[PDB]
């Protein structure tokens, strides 16, 4: 649901990675999935329009 | 205040609902608002002439 | 209703990682004003003893 | 020992964390790749898919004074702070 | 397996709590009433 | 905005760099700024006279 | 460039403990505006697998 303000997930920057959500690794997360970062990024970007 | 209402809403929006609009409208460089300006934008036909 | 565009800016369609870095203030600052530590102080499930 | 001292009260114990900021993120743990060979190390760093220093963080092509930069992001009030590192090409 | 891969670095491990807010109060625990009968 | 630039800098200063200047300039009692005032501070020689 | 001084104030050269108490707003308020919980979301040490 609602995005977060307690963490700076929008300021993580890595070199030569072309997609934003390719910076993050959800293999070990038990509650989070490969479509949960794509959905989070779509809501992150929609904030800026 | 900004007219931000919820159609078919149940409660009237309180101070904590308009505090969200106030925080969002005071972003740096006016990044949270759409500006308005008063300027010539047409030509009304003069009365009693063409 | 007003439409968005790249008027007189050098911006084009970039990738998500490079774009979100380019959209600095419109994502970071907007998201900070839209967020608190939200919680539910209400309750839908009430039964008497 | 030949010097006269003055009585005083115990003082507030302090550590480094009392005054100085820890600039390490507790939310994002950057992971590292294995390897103990040195020829392999050259191959790992030279892959086009990775970057050590981003191209926006390198003023290398200058007539002297090549600088390499970093950014400290405050995660509470969202203010940043840019730090440089100056090299000589003379 | 017939597809050529490209080398890449390890990525930042993230969980749900990295991006999404937990909307449960840690200060106020609402309590519940017992009962296993349906007419009750 | 305040002209606060980094000589030999690598990146252009973004919104998070000018947000630091904005926070620092809005201290209580204007403790974060140096004031300016417009006032007589000299005497230009009048044209076509002494 | 403007120079600092004790113009028309009763201030003189005190000790550090008494002075910092006397410099109430110029240290406490300034330092609050210059600080967050800074952290490094970048990385200088990247190797492929």
């Amino acid at each position: 649901g609602i995005l977060n303000g307690d963490k700076a997930y929008e300021q993580v920057e890595m070199g030569n990675i072309r997609a934003y959500d390719a910076m993050f690794d959800t293999s070990a997360a038990r509650d989070f999935n490969f479509v949960g970062v794509r959905g989070a990024s779509q809501q992150i970007a929609a904030v800026g329009g | 205040h900004r007219p931000n209402a919820i159609p078919h809403g149940t409660r009237r929006l309180g101070n904590s609902e308009v505090l969200m609009n106030s925080r969002f409208s005071k972003i740096l460089d006016k990044k949270g608002i759409t500006k308005l300006e008063t300027r010539v934008g047409g030509r009304k036909r003069g009365d009693n002439n063409d | 209703l007003l439409e968005r565009g790249y008027g007189n800016t050098g911006f084009t369609d970039t990738y998500s990682a490079a774009g979100i870095r380019r959209t600095n203030g419109h994502i970071s600052l907007r998201l900070s004003a839209l967020t608190d530590d939200f919680e539910f102080t209400m309750h839908p499930l009430a039964r008497a003893e | 020992s030949a010097a006269y001292n003055t009585a005083t009260a115990p003082k507030v114990p302090v550590s480094r964390a009392t005054f100085f900021q820890n600039t390490k993120s507790k939310d994002f743990d950057f992971k590292f790749a294995d390897g103990a060979d040195a020829i392999a190390n050259v191959l790992q760093q030279m892959e086009h898919g990775v970057a050590q220093h981003q191209l926006g963080d390198m003023n290398v092509r200058t007539d002297g004074l090549a600088t390499v930069s970093a950014v400290l992001n405050g995660r509470k009030r969202k203010i940043a702070n840019q730090y440089m590192m100056h090299f000589d090409l003379f």
